[PDB]
DNA sequence: GGGAAGTAGTTACGCCTGGTCATTAC
DNA sequence: GTAATGAACTACTTCCC
RNA sequence: GACCAGGCG
């Protein structure tokens, strides 16, 4: 019924994955028609998802907030290259044959060298360094071993230029540029045999795969647009250069189609090429990054993976969460290190889900009729089926007397629970500890004077966290591993860290010094 | 390390995502921050143990 | 002759599986969260889940 | 009405304390979950139709082997994203 | 990450003194903070190179000799 | 949009809150609605100006006029008395 | 094909069946989750016999519930294209008449039902052979080959079985005899 | 089908007879009016509406021609029982599905083993 | 060859307040 | 009225006379 | 929703 991810395998995309994923074929570099409906065959097209209310997706049936979107894909008039492989095909181009396909080797290197690669394969470092030497050995040579057949030297300048040097005559040479449909097939013509000495992989990364033909859109979920209170409409920069490509292949088309000077379709090539370079990430070397109307430099899919608001460190990594507070602390020494004050305005916000039981049915139900104003009460119960039903003044009274075992209540806090308390910066393993709850009428968390230095926190402004675990294994994990008197001992030094502070050593030595001496009144009332 | 992700998350990104791509890697997930986004359970602590049960029990 | 973490685990299965309609093996005082009720039988000695170590 | 961050720093000292559970509901259950279909033959993620209760793989004509998985919405949201660029992720499921 | 988090806690509370004395005696070599960041990260060549040198049971007790 | 009709409890006929009556939380300041949304129709939509979900005062003073372009404008604002408490700095 | 078949699987039993001994516990649940989802390779699951072994239970985070390793055995009905199918005709229907084979009905094509030329008398709601004056009712019990076969999803309704009825030693017992009579004067003469 | 297979066996409707019989008494001592579910009794009813024969004499019938001769698999056996082929028209028929077909012969000695 | 010299990659964690956007020529 | 874009650091990689 | 500026520990 349930299964789990147990690996992943990374690969390339071949054009016939692309067209036979999509669901749709984007002609129309246009989003919304005047009345406000997505216009057909453009960016916004209902068969790749639906996101304003009121709108059903043909592809999948669903609503606004219940389909996942589906992929679109556009037909390039001419292929392009790929910015992220555009250092791996100079080094597949300048090591191997210009005619043949054959790698710039003999027999007996590449036994020699598939022997070395059969092991120590699963490293990185010392694998990519198996690879280097190739490289190097076979870019000095210059005549096939295979084939008889010259070749020539080939400049790469940066982001997506090839230079070709040929020989006019022996001391006057002209340099010659490679355009995409030539390296495509150049690229083609390499015999799946000694893809592993390039370092590839011939069923899942095939080198003339590098050069796009066909580009997939990603869906609308993907790039959702927000409707202004002004009345206009925002999108998302991703939106915008897809509309611009669009425009530009089809403006290169129809050149094409109709026919055109050389220097005209040659203009256009380098424009489409550069548009997706841009698209594809805006911040690669050696190119004018695009920039918005508003002058700053867009956001693109590159973007989106890097940095500290990146998909990694921003969403994966850490996220915001559902049940939490935060307010002021104020120092409380009356209470047990283990336990912590907290206002009676958010234990009536924050709730802990209960399953009713044979012993706990009476406070249960004692609670329900409460309602959600007093203290001890609830705000929700789930029927045995699954539909959550709000407590409301005409409904408890009758609410709790359909109450039996199966259903589910969320009820307040009440002394005895167990949550998390957080302190930031979180430093070391210790800012994180578990407390009993203890209900105050007042609006600030209590906190032991005692349990000070592990948080190291300060009663001049601070502010601390707090979270409630909801399931069940979560609350006894909490209980047994994360209790505040199993850390009294440092792991960093194995010494006392939780201790005294402050007064409570000034008052012992009043206490303990010489000479101090008490009367009947004063120890009966220390002692009590 | 060996994984991908475990790696691409924490510099250079792109570059590393490409490269796996090119090398055809596989991520066998038996680390810790991979799990971590899939949000499966990690193997570090509490996930590591197993333990079985008797059925034919009865209140004593 | 437990570890910390295998206790925390077993307690927290054992308090799962009340909270869901198994019978309680002792005798509780009314009103007892049903963790309350793992944690008390766990220190009777009457938990019968067992782990199995390599 | 926002909600406060759970930073790496928490993660890595929730780590620290060893605690696995702890983990999958702070930051799973009480963030975005979602349910996903998987085509096993393949490995890309299957297609539901709500038209005629069906569900099969659009890519490869398979309707057999497809099962559900569950996983953070932000995950499928970086698969989507590696799926728009050329790079292919493929998952091979596994069973319990 | 236990190791990892006792290591870097300490290191915010990290003093520095740098005297920087003319006297031969104290030689003036990086520390602190800066120092375990090269060590960590493996510089190939430290900013302030030196050596401690000691003597043979001969030369050991005299100060000409050494 | 509708919201209960208790929020609507102290607004004028003619869309204005009167001076010096208590709010609370979400009550409903000056009541306007918008045109309909293109998908609903011949429905206006509910965007009234609303205090802010976890605030309290009385009502100061409300001033009516007209800005650069002819459209009307109305400023109202909210008057609230603070005891020193717990936690204050 | 009527058939006993044993099989290996691993059988979860909630919290409410703790109490009840695994072995029965295990029958219940593995009734209802093989009585009414069968698998197209097997056949139609009819009746799960005794379980034999069963092993420790293991628990796994999440659901809490005890998992079991299970050897059983099921008696299965499986429907192979070309066999002799033995049923009564429990319907039928212009573009096709119902057989019953099993868990499930069979169609069989109007295009099917005859050599002869057929007609679907409506006065009876019953076919007709033009030539040969034979006929089909509700009630009527075949025997026919089957030509084609076909299973979509794990709902027995949404299964249908092709069978012929023209290939010798097929038909309604009546003309099964007629050929009979046919064959004994063929080998007297 | 769970995780797999590990023997396989054929029986003759006559058995089948019984088999249902068996959910029908056992779920009638339970108390269910409905003590077979649709295509359940059906079984049931089909079954034992050619069973005749009683199921053990089925299975010596089965044992019988597995002494008579080598080739002959128990899904055959059971087939003959299943059908009472009475000419060799029947048993060509009957076998005409599968690979092999009958020899009259052999034919004539099913219909001695056929019995009643 | 081993010296420039020119890329290329990073630079703590939360939280609060307010203010501005989100084309134009005909 | 709308279609149209306009400062520090550190370690590699490339030279190179 | 993204930017800019200023504060708190
Ligand atoms: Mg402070
Ligand atoms: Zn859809
Ligand atoms: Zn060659
Ligand atoms: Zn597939």
């Amino acid at each position: 019924m349930k299964k789990v991810i147990g690996s992943i395998e990374f690969g390339i995309l071949s054009p016939q994955e692309i067209r036979k994923m999509s669901a749709v074929e984007v002609t129309v570099p246009d989003t919304y028609d005047d009345d406000g409906y997505p216009i057909e065959g453009g960016v916004m097209d209902k068969r790749m998802g639906v996101i304003d209310p009121g709108l059903r997706c043909e592809t999948c049936g669903g609503r606004a907030g219940e389909c996942p979107g589906h992929f679109g894909h556009i037909e390039l008039a001419r292929p392009v290259i790929h910015v992220g492989f555009a250092k791996t095909i100079y080094r597949i181009l300048e090591s191997t044959c210009r005619e043949c396909g054959r790698i710039k080797l003999t027999d007996e290197e590449i036994e020699e060298y598939m022997k070395k690669i059969e092991l120590a394969r699963n490293r990185r470092s010392e694998f990519n360094e198996i690879i280097k030497e190739i490289h190097k050995k076979a870019k000095e040579r210059m005549v096939c071993p295979h084939c008889g057949a010259p070749q020539y030297p080939i400049k790469f300048e940066k982001p997506t230029i090839y230079w070709e040097i040929r020989k006019d005559e022996q001391g006057n040479e002209y340099r010659h540029r490679l355009m995409p449909t030539e390296v495509r097939d150049w690229l083609e013509k390499i015999p799946d045999k000694d893809l592993p000495l390039l370092g590839l992989d011939p069923e899942k990364s095939r080198p003339e795969w590098m050069v796009l033909t066909v580009l997939p859109v990603p869906p609308v979920t993907a790039r959702p647009s927000i409707t202004l209170e002004t009345g206009i409409r925002a999108e998302d920069d991703l939106t915008h250069k897809l509309v611009d490509i669009i425009r530009i292949n089809n403006r290169l088309k129809q050149n094409i189609e109709a026919g055109a000077p050389q220097l005209i379709i040659e203009d256009l090539w380098d424009l489409l090429q550069y548009h997706v370079t841009t698209y594809i990430n805006n911040e690669a070397p050696g190119v004018p990054p695009a920039k918005h109307k508003s002058g700053r430099p867009l956001k693109t899919l590159a973007q989106r993976l890097k940095g500290k608001e990146g998909r990694f460190r921003g969403n994966l990594s850490g996220k915001r969460v559902n049940f939490s507070a935060r307010t002021v602390i104020s120092p409380d020494p009356m209470i047990s290190i283990n336990e912590v004050g907290v206002p009676v305005e958010v234990a009536m916000e924050l709730t802990v889900p209960e399953k009713v039981t044979e012993f706990n049915i009476e406070r249960l139900r004692k609670m329900v009729l409460n309602g959600p104003d007093k203290y001890p009460g609830a705000n929700y119960v789930i029927d045995p089926e699954g539909r959550r039903r709000r407590i409301m003044d005409s409904n408890k009274e009758t609410l709790a007397n359909q109450l039996d075992i199966g259903w589910t209540v969320e009820r307040h806090l009440m002394d005895g629970d167990i949550v998390l308390f957080n302190r930031q910066p979180s430093l070391h393993r210790m800012s994180i500890m578990a407390h009993r709850v203890r209900v105050m009428p007042y609006r600030t968390f209590r906190l032991n004077l005692a349990v000070c230095p592990p948080y190291n926190a300060d009663f001049d402004g601070d502010e601390m966290n707090l979270h409630v675990p909801q399931t069940e294994e979560a609350q006894a994990e909490a209980r047994i591993l994360m209790e505040v008197q199993n850390h009294i001992i440092s792991p960093r030094y194995g010494g006392p860290i939780i201790g005294g502070i402050q007064d409570h050593i000034s008052g012992g030595y009043l206490l303990t010094r010489e000479g101090a001496y008490f009367t009947r009144d004063e120890v009966e009332q220390m002692l009590m | 390390k060996s994984s991908v992700l475990a790696r691409a998350a924490f510099e250079i990104t792109v570059q590393h995502l490409f490269e796996a791509a090119e090398k055809g890697e596989v991520d066998n997930l038996n680390g810790v921050i991979e799990n971590v986004l899939i949000g499966q359970p990690v193997p570090v602590g509490t996930g590591m143990v197993k333990l079985t049960m008797k059925l034919p029990l009865r209140p004593q | 002759k437990y570890t910390r973490f295998e206790k925390a685990r077993i307690i927290g299965a054992r308090a799962l599986q009340i909270s869901m309609g198994a019978p309680v093996l002792i005798d509780v005082p009314p009103g007892i969260t049903p963790l309350e009720a793992a944690i008390l039988e766990f220190e009777k000695g009457v938990i019968p889940i067992t782990v199995i170590r390599p | 009405e926002g909600g406060l961050r759970f930073g790496e720093m928490e993660r890595d000292v929730l780590v620290g304390h060893g605690a696995a559970m702890l983990l999958i509901e702070r930051l799973l259950e009480e963030s975005d979950k979602t349910e996903v279909w998987v085509c096993e033959n393949c490995g890309h993620i299957a297609l539901e139709d709500k038209r005629r209760r069906r569900v099969y793989c659009p890519v490869c004509g398979e309707e057999e082997r497809i099962s559900k998985v569950e996983m953070s919405y932000a995950f499928k949201l970086l698969l989507d994203e590696l799926k728009a660029m050329v790079i292919r992720p493929k998952l091979n499921l596994s069973e319990r | 990450t236990v190791a990892a988090q006792s290591i870097g806690e300490p290191s915010t509370q990290m003093t520095l003194n740098t005297f920087h004395y003319a006297g031969v005696a104290e030689i003036n070599v990086t520390l602190g903070l800066p120092r375990i960041i090269e060590i960590v990260d493996a510089r190939k060549n430290p900013s302030t190179p030196m050596m401690t040198v000691y003597l043979d049971e001969e030369h050991r007790y005299d100060r000409a000799k050494a | 949009g509708y919201r209960g009709e208790k929020y609507y409890r102290n607004l004028d006929e003619d869309g204005l809150i009167f001076p010096e009556s208590k709010v609370e939380g979400k009550d409903v300041l000056v009541g306007r609605t918008s045109p309909p949304r293109f998908l609903s129709l011949q429905e206006r939509r509910e965007t009234s100006v609303a205090v802010r979900p976890s605030e309290k005062g009385v009502v100061d003073k409300v001033i009516i006029t007209e800005t650069g372009d002819g459209t009307k404008l109305v400023k109202v604002t909210v008057r609230d008395l603070r005891i020193p408490e717990l936690g204050d700095k | 094909m009527y058939k006993i078949v044993t099989v290996k699987d691993v059988v979860r039993i909630p919290p409410t069946m703790f109490t009840m001994d695994p072995k029965e516990a295990a029958k219940i649940i593995l009734r209802e989750t093989y009585e009414g989802t069968y698998d197209k390779d097997e056949g139609v699951i009819l009746s799960i016999l005794e379980v034999k072994d069963i092993k420790d239970g293991i628990i796994i985070p999440g659901d809490g519930a005890t998992y079991h390793e299970v050897v059983f055995d099921v008696l299965v009905w499986e429907p192979k294209i070309h066999e002799v199918v033995e049923g009564y005709v429990a319907d039928v229907m212009p573009f096709g008449a119902f057989i019953r084979i099993g868990p499930i009905d069979g169609l069989v094509h109007i295009s099917q039902l005859m050599d002869d030329y057929v007609v679907y008398d409506e006065r009876n709601k019953q076919f007709v052979g033009k030539e040969k004056k034979y006929l089909l009712k509700i009630g009527d019990l075949v025997r026919a080959r089957i030509i084609n076969i076909s299973a979509k999803s794990k709902v027995i309704r949404e299964n249908r079985i092709g069978l012929t009825m023209r290939q010798p030693g097929l038909g309604k017992f009546e003309w099964i005899e007629k050929e009979k009579k046919k064959e004994k004067e063929e080998g007297k003469k | 089908i769970g995780r797999g297979k590990l023997g396989e066996k054929y029986i003759t409707i006559a058995e089948a007879k019984e088999l249902l019989l068996k959910r029908r008494e056992e779920e009638v001592k339970a108390g269910i009016e409905e003590p077979l579910y649709y295509e359940a009794r059906l079984a049931l009813e089909h079954a034992e509406r050619f069973a005749k024969l009683p199921a053990d004499k089925a299975k010596e019938a089965v044992e019988e021609l597995m002494n008579a001769f080598e080739w002959m698999s128990d899904r055959i056996a059971c087939k003959i029982v299943d059908i009472m082929p009475e000419d060799s028209m029947d048993l060509r028929v009957i076998f005409a599905k599968e690979e092999y077909q009958p020899t009259q012969e052999e034919m004539k000695q099913i219909l001695d083993i056929l019995d009643k």
